[PDB]
């Protein structure tokens, strides 16, 4: 039924675009004026909220992936249940990344005067906070899921042999590069963005 | 079929692999195996190097023809050669940064002209030239390998096979795509600007020769509208003739399964009339892979050593280690891609042009 | 395999340095090309000498 | 500057701050309560120490209730789009965070209360895993309570 | 003006209420996939 | 591996823990050095079997009681893993036990033709293939009054689609036909279940583990039909499963295989089963290939095929322990190292 | 200025986000799917693990490929300078042609370098072929990064 | 402008959804946990009247929806503000989509609990304790909707 | 009116698509064939370098996409015609969604070819010939996009 | 109005579609029939250059797409009628989405024919007979697209 | 106004759709019948040219699309009425989506009849008799589009 709706929305978009284009009014579907006239606080607050939301839905994702297999693998070998908690920690740090980026973004969130409200800088710092919240929340989502998967494999290879956890912790390190790189990119994107003035 | 292969397979390779720089590298690494064929013959060869040393004379010809054709093009590691006198002169007094044209003085003596190198519309001219080159060389290869069928049926002393397969095949192939290959040469022969006549489009000439006979929008030669009807009727009369001559005259010479001959001749007619169209469009890979090789060798030069050329810091250690590192990065990428993992594809495409487009006539 | 790359580094970069020195229009003749010919030839010819050092050193191996 | 559609975002933020948080808390209660009911048919003396995942899922819903109450005391007819979208962000933050934290507490909790009946050393393990999944609701509550303080300034 | 029907405010209420409804549909599809381990509740 | 640990997080990690109790080659060599069944019990007590024969005490300890209790703890571990399963996993666990239900049906309705007592033909039945109307197969003789009375409410009911009851009640010749045909329809249904609802990493490595069951059953049916069967190939082709690697070209030649060479030349064209019928014990070839296919099903992580690969490996472990304890109790040690160990 | 409208940095920060999110998605698929195959052979011959960490490193390089172009798009974005819509479309395209390039290259490395590592415990001669197929599947993102760098220098 | 014509639409949807989604939640809680009663009271029917507590705690969610639906219904008007319609939509969704979650949790916990309480009679107190935490979710949604609906028509113009 | 301001959008997404869908097809062709290479060279180690030809054959598809995307990139302009953006969008789709097809074909042919060529040594020539017929699809897409891209900026005006 | 600015868009996505939807049907006919060649010629490798006719007849429809894409490409212009763009879109769809059908039919028939022609050698002439009917479905679309493209710029004005 | 600029769009979509969906139906009817033939005569190859009837009857309903996609193609002008484009779209859909159904029916009846006609020799007459009823579907779609296309330019202005 979802494929029927995906086809129906696509058919309605094609029929509406071709009807609007054939009648000489095709510039009325104006995405640029939509970007110019929507409020920058929508993009800013939506970016902050999706940053701290999608970091947590990746952190909590990885926490259950390498938590349920840690508890399952700890039934026969209970000497992993404290040492291997660093795999919970590596997928938990992607939430503090999104938190400390969301607070730094919300510091740039003041009341702009209505005479200069849809200005160049106010609209720039809405766009920048939106996409720099998206590129941090999605990167921490994907990093939390990857660290959870490579910690769920580590929690079972630890219970197999003790000398394997040191060898497969390296894969968790290379997986946890990603959230820190998103942390860097989201600070470079909203680095030149000013407050709302 | 391996006695016409000995020239045509390296040459159909070289049409796709056209460069004097990569061609000289391939010729040199082939001549290394030819001059050392006594030390390598009494040696255990693994499968890849056994493949490379069994064909140490296919690669020598594949390099020797690639040097010739990359001297026909101006393509020496995707650069031009100002060997001869140009047929195009540029204006002397012009403003900086504006778009200018060149005036034709003469024609370039051997090969393509070097005033098409840093040119905006040079790639359109190379598309037209290499497309018509592929059409004419595929036509030549097909009409050369189609005469071997006549020599086979003459050596078998079977006039029934001649009149049933060769002649209705010959005046079907030559009446359509022989006419196309003649029309390309005749458009190249006429000037169309000094004559103040419109240059005809040859795609929608062959489209309109089958759809709307007798209607010629842009006239290409005198008597076109009545000769194309004769060629169309000569091509359409050989669809029943190649399908109905041989079974109906094998049946007449029994006065043997007529169902095993009639169905076979219907399949032969459908296959041959399909393949006359399907192979002259399949020889355009000689233009496809040549365009791919030329453009990849251009955009590798432009990314690697066009960055290393700067008149600042002349003699500095950083500015010379820049050139060293970028030449190393360029050379390993040319050898790894543009020779080994591009000429192998050109080799295999010149191979399938023999296995299908030539060894089915 | 460094001696092969070094021999090509002698030959190709020496020809490129000579074509920058003589102001050949396939290397200098465009606006995006470098302005001074021998200034680029002086830093390509030194790279040709560096690859000649690599060719002589790896030629005794 | 303060349009007529501006308290839509604040009212829907106050809605979503309890809706998504109660969905996460309901998943964390139901999935980890199945593990309690499945575990305590063969070893019933672990019934009141396995009750910790549904308590933590309830704490998540309390964190969402706090944001919903604190958003609905700043709603007005003539508030700006600034207040409206900042209440929307304060709703979305604690909504996605409580939803994620409740899903994580639910999936960790039943596995933990099943491993705790086979190995007694896994009770401290499941508690130390569930404490990391609990504070993710706090990590959204921080952004929600910071965006609440910038409502009318 | 952007439009008269699909104005600047309606069209960004229908983006907020599409993101929230997407999160709602995802979360309800998570809770709908929740099944009980019946073998650990029977006698057998 | 992104949606696996929702319902299957605890299930895999315990089964992965159960995998680590598989006896290695050194733990088998330490069992082949034993002199007494008591020494073999004490050697198994240091493994993850520890104190499973504790209620025996050295007097009633036979080589069949070891095979009883070592398989009984396999069955209780399988029941513990199955009780924590839900959804598609629990259905996958049920589909494993259906193949043991078929063997218990075919073992229960042969104990009534021979008029052996119902209390002793059920202790030989398999504990995982238990359904609630299994003792009530001792009520009728013919197939129709055992289907329409008992086997309709069983989950073996869709598998009676080609068993043609011609009102001949039962000899020992057609109960094997009914057994092979039920197992044929079951292999079809469980392959379609694996292809349909099981996720993709646990799909490709379970279709191979199940097509191997189909190929082994095809070769065993086509090779046991030489000695104790005189049947037509059009009736023999209804017994060979069509899911495997061996079906579309080679089970045709196994259907019209009238001689041993008709089997051998049919299995010479398939690539991984050639050489099985040349040298050595064929049953050891199939068990070795089963363990080599179960070994590289543990190497894929987020897969529910690890349950199948665990229980077949643990059954081979119980078979190896039973073979060793049969060797060290009957004092024959010429083939004590005929165990199969890939772990 | 009609060629530099004020909504043009939307498509530049979209280029930043498409260059980072999809490239770290490809890097994460490539490290997680391959770490599954590396940890799967953890018990069977554990000595081949530290040699088999190459499809994890080559997956992590795909995040550096997206990092470089994300830094180079974010360095061309300032609220005081003029910023054409041509530049914004060009940054959208150069992030979009490196994100799906690194995504496809990470899918290829993840599907190759766990099957290869998982079959490598049987045949120790597979390793050269595994590294070769990983190089052929890792230049897929290098192609997209080359296009992104040329496109960034063209559009500014 | 402050009181448009399309303003009672959101108020009527808020009056509808408060009873619709709580009836969905209570229906799942009655359904899933009544299947368990009907399955486990064919063997021990003496505890039929104590397994009914998941059904009752599920039916409390529908009363939570009914209260908010009546209180939104008696604040609707033709010329109400758009603010009032937005607040009534929010108060309808805050009870409906939270009592839906509470009813899902009550149905799952009740079906898992009345099946395990016939094998272990000590699990009944734990079932009641988990169902209280499942029912306070809908209670929290009721609190949020009452605090919205008190704010609905307070200083409206 | 004829060279609008939103005109390089179509050329930009055409330059993007010729990398996106082409690298997706090349990645499928390398991944699915490398599974077969790593699955058959367990017991056939000497055929390890004869089996790379599906993976090289799929990498030439990504080279085809690279060439056309670079050649589109060096014709994007700020004051670009909308005709030029339409032609570059068509040339990007013509390489991308045909190289995706050729990559699907090489990925599905090549693993079966390296699984059968380890069992039969005379099937290698047939595998190479079917892979030539599968690569010529992406070659056709490159031919269409190079003939199409050469018509962008021929008679453009305003 | 009669030749608008957006008029080459339909011509460009008709030039693109006639190779996209054609090559992704030719790829199905190559892959689905090539896994039937590589699985059959492990026991009968003497039939290798005889069973490859489904791959050849799947490659022929890609040439059918290539011809129509070139003929639609060389009729594109900056100022062309919107009728010409509609006709070129119709020709591109008529080749592409019918060569996709012809490729599906060749792919499904070809592996069923080559797996059966090694048990019975008298099924090869039946495979060719079914495969000609499966392959003429793209030739019909080529006829429709050429009759469209001959009507594209015949009596166009403005 | 009666003959707009966008009027040849519907005629071109009809001319394409006349052959596109009939090629899909003919492809399905050829594909399943070819699998049925190639699986039914590895044992009895004497029925090879006898069982070719479903492939022929599936190939006829693509000629049904080739007729109307030429008769619509030779009525496409630049300045044509919108009524003509609407009728040509209706004619293309009337042949296409009916020959698609006819091809589905021929493809199912074809392999179901050639896999069973190797057993019973006189199921061939019944197979032809059912395929005639399956091919008159495409014949009815042809009749509908030929009656439409004789009206697309009858009294247009």
């Amino acid at each position: 039924f979802s494929h029927f709706l995906y086809y129906l929305v696509l058919i309605v978009v094609i029929v509406y675009g071709l009807y609007k284009l054939f009648t000489g009014h095709g510039s009325d579907i104006n995405f640029g004026k939509f970007l110019l006239r929507t409020s920058p606080y929508m993009w800013a607050n939506l970016g902050i909220a999706l940053c701290v939301g999608l970091s947590v839905v990746g952190a909590a994702w990885g926490i259950f992936i390498t938590g349920s297999s840690m508890i399952g693998a700890g039934v026969r070998a209970p000497r992993i249940t404290t040492k291997n908690l660093i795999s919970i920690i590596f997928c938990e740090v992607v939430a503090i990344y999104g938190l400390i980026i969301a607070i730094v973004f919300s510091s740039k969130l003041t009341v702009a005067t209505a005479e200069n409200m849809y200005s160049k800088s106010n609209l720039y710092t809405g766009y920048s906070l939106f996409w720099a919240g998206i590129t941090v929340g999605a990167s921490n989502l994907i990093c939390g899921i990857a660290v959870g998967i490579t910690g769920a494999t580590a929690a079972i290879s630890d219970a197999a042999d003790s000398a394997l956890f040191v060898k497969i912790l390296v894969i968790e390190i290379f997986g946890s590069i990603l959230g820190l790189l998103g942390l860097i990119v989201g600070l470079l994107m909203a680095g030149k963005a000013s407050e709302f003035q | 079929a391996g006695l016409a292969t000995v020239v045509t397979f390296p040459f159909m390779f070289a049409i796709m692999f056209g460069d004097m720089g990569h061609g000289f590298i391939l010729f040199l690494m082939a001549l290394f195996l030819v001059l050392n064929e006594r030390k390598f013959g009494a040696m255990h060869r693994d499968e890849i190097f056994d493949m490379a040393f069994t064909g140490r004379y296919v690669l020598l010809l594949m390099g020797a023809f690639s040097v010739y054709t990359g001297l026909l093009y101006n393509d020496i590691f995707s650069k031009s050669m100002t060997i001869f006198k140009s047929g195009w002169q540029w204006p002397s007094t012009f403003r900086k940064g504006e778009s200018i044209e060149a005036k034709k003085t003469g024609v370039y003596p051997f090969g393509l002209d070097f005033a098409w190198h840093g040119t905006d519309n040079g790639l359109l001219f190379s598309n037209s030239y290499k497309m018509k080159l592929s059409i004419l060389m595929g036509y030549a290869h097909m009409t050369y390998s189609f005469m071997f069928s006549y020599i086979n049926y003459r050596a078998k002393n079977s006039k029934v096979d001649i009149i049933g397969n060769f002649i209705p095949g010959l005046v079907f192939m030559q009446s359509i795509f022989g006419y196309l290959s003649w029309a390309i040469v005749y458009k190249w022969s006429k000037d169309w600007i000094k004559d103040d006549k419109p240059a005809p489009g040859l795609l929608n000439m062959l489209i309109n020769m089958f759809l709307a006979p007798g209607t010629i929008d842009d006239q290409l030669y005198s008597g076109q509208a009545k000769l194309q009807v004769v060629l169309l009727l000569a091509a359409l009369v050989c669809v029943p003739w190649l399908l109905l001559y041989k079974p109906l005259t094998l049946r007449r010479l029994n006065k043997f399964n007529f169902g095993d001959v009639m169905i076979h001749q219907v399949i032969h007619t459908i296959e041959f009339c399909l393949n006359c169209i399907s192979h002259t469009a399949s020889y355009l890979r000689l233009w496809a892979l040549s365009l791919a090789h030329a453009q990849l060798s251009s955009v590798l030069w432009d990314m690697t050593i066009s960055n290393a050329f700067s008149s600042k810091n002349s003699g500095s250690p950083l500015a010379v280690m820049k050139v060293v590192f970028l030449f190393a990065m360029w050379f390993v990428l040319t050898v790894c891609i543009l020779v080994f993992m591009e000429g192998t594809s050109a080799m295999l495409h010149a191979l399938r042009l023999h296995w299908v487009e030539a060894m089915s006539k | 395999c460094c001696t092969v790359l070094s021999a090509f580094g002698v030959v190709i970069l020496s020809v490129i340095a000579h074509l920058f020195n003589t102001n050949h229009e396939s290397f200098v003749g465009s606006i995006n090309d470098p302005e001074d010919g021998p200034a680029v030839a002086h830093t390509v010819y030194l790279a040709a000498l560096v690859y000649l050092v690599f060719f002589v050193f790896c030629g005794f191996q | 500057l303060c349009p007529v559609y501006a308290p839509f975002f604040g009212a829907i933020g106050c809605a979503s701050a309890i809706i998504f948080t109660s969905l996460g808390a309901a998943y964390g209660t139901a999935k980890s309560g199945v593990g309690i009911c499945a575990t305590c048919v063969l070893r019933p003396d672990l019934l009141f120490k396995n009750i910790v995942p549904v308590i933590m899922a309830g704490i998540i819903a309390i964190y969402g209730l706090v944001v919903s109450v604190l958003v609905c005391y700043s709603l007005g007819q003539k508030q700006a789009l600034y207040t409206g979208f900042i209440q929307l962000g304060a709703g979305l933050s604690v909504g996605l965070s409580g939803l994620a934290a409740g899903f994580a507490i639910g999936i960790v909790g039943d596995a933990g209360v099943r491993g705790s009946s086979q190995q007694p050393r896994l009770f401290v393990g499941m508690i130390l895993i569930l404490i990391f999944a609990e504070v993710l609701g706090l990590y959204g509550l921080i952004v929600a309570l910071l965006l609440n303080s910038r409502a009318t300034q | 003006i952007l439009s008269s029907i699909w104005t600047e405010g309606l069209l960004m209420c229908l983006i907020v209420s599409a993101l929230l409804l997407f999160i709602l549909i995802v979360a309800l599809s998570w809770i709908s996939n929740l099944d009980i381990t019946y073998g650990a509740l029977e006698k057998s | 591996g992104v949606y696996f640990n929702i319902d299957n997080g605890f299930i895999e990690g315990v089964v992965r823990g159960y995998r680590n109790g598989l006896l290695s080659n050194n733990q088998y060599i330490n069992l082949t050095q034993c002199d007494t069944l008591e020494d073999l019990k004490l050697q198994l007590s240091s493994t993850d079997y520890g104190n499973f024969l504790s209620s025996v005490s050295s007097e009633s300890l036979t080589t069949s009681l070891i095979q009883e209790y070592a398989s009984s703890k396999l069955y209780h571990e399988f029941n513990y893993i199955r009780d924590q399963s839900s959804g598609s996993t629990r259905k996958f666990m049920d589909y494993i036990t259906y193949g043991y239900m078929i063997d218990n049906v075919a073992l229960m309705i042969t104990g009534t033709i021979h008029d052996r007592d119902k209390g002793e033909i059920l202790q030989r039945c398999h504990p995982l293939g238990w359904f609630d109307t299994l003792p009530t197969l001792s009520v009728a003789t013919d197939l129709e009054s055992l289907y329409e009375t008992v086997l309709v409410d069983t989950p073996l009911a869709p598998y009676f689609k080609n068993c043609f009851d011609t009102a001949e009640e039962l000899d020992d010749m057609n109960i094997e036909i009914i057994r092979n045909k039920l197992y044929k329809a079951y292999l079809e249904d469980f392959y379609n279940f694996v292809t349909e609802e099981i996720p993709e990493p646990a799909k490709e490595c379970m279709q191979t583990l199940l097509g191997f069951e189909a190929d082994r059953r095809s070769i065993n049916i086509a090779l046991n039909s030489l000695q104790s069967s005189d049947i037509d190939p059009d009736l023999k082709s209804d017994l060979l499963p069509n899911i495997g690697k061996l079906y579309p070209l080679a089970t045709f030649h196994l259907a019209q295989a009238q001689d041993f060479e008709g089997v051998r030349a049919a299995l010479a064209n398939v690539y991984e089963y050639r050489g099985f019928l040349e040298t050595g014990n064929l049953e050891d070839h199939f068990y070795q290939l089963e363990m080599e296919l179960c070994r590289d099903a543990f190497t894929q992580q987020f897969a529910i095929s690890t349950v199948w690969a665990w229980m077949k490996s643990k059954e081979q472990e119980v078979r190896n322990i039973t073979w060793i304890a049969e060797c060290i109790a009957q004092n024959q040690r010429e083939r004590i190292n005929n165990y199969i160990s890939v772990y | 200025n009609i060629y530099a409208p004020l909504y043009a940095p939307f498509f530049g920060f979209a280029g930043c986000a498409a260059a980072m999110v999809l490239s770290c998605l490809g890097a994460a698929i490539g490290t997680a799917k391959s770490g599954i195959g590396i940890a799967g052979i953890g018990t069977f011959k554990p000595e081949l693990i530290m040699k088999s960490l190459i499809p994890v490193v080559m997956s992590g390089i795909l995040a550096i490929y997206g990092l470089v172009v994300a830094v180079l798009i974010a360095g061309n974005l300032s609220p005081t300078e003029d910023y054409t819509l041509f530049n914004g479309f060009m940054h959208l395209s150069c992030g979009l042609c490196v994100g799906f390039a690194c995504l496809s290259s990470g899918y290829a490395i993840g599907m190759v370098g766990d099957v290869g590592v998982r079959k490598y415990m049987h045949q120790p001669r597979l390793f050269v072929g595994i590294v070769l197929i990983l190089i052929f599947s890792e230049v897929l993102g290098l192609y997209g990064m080359i296009v992104a760098l040329i496109l960034n220098t063209r559009g500014s």
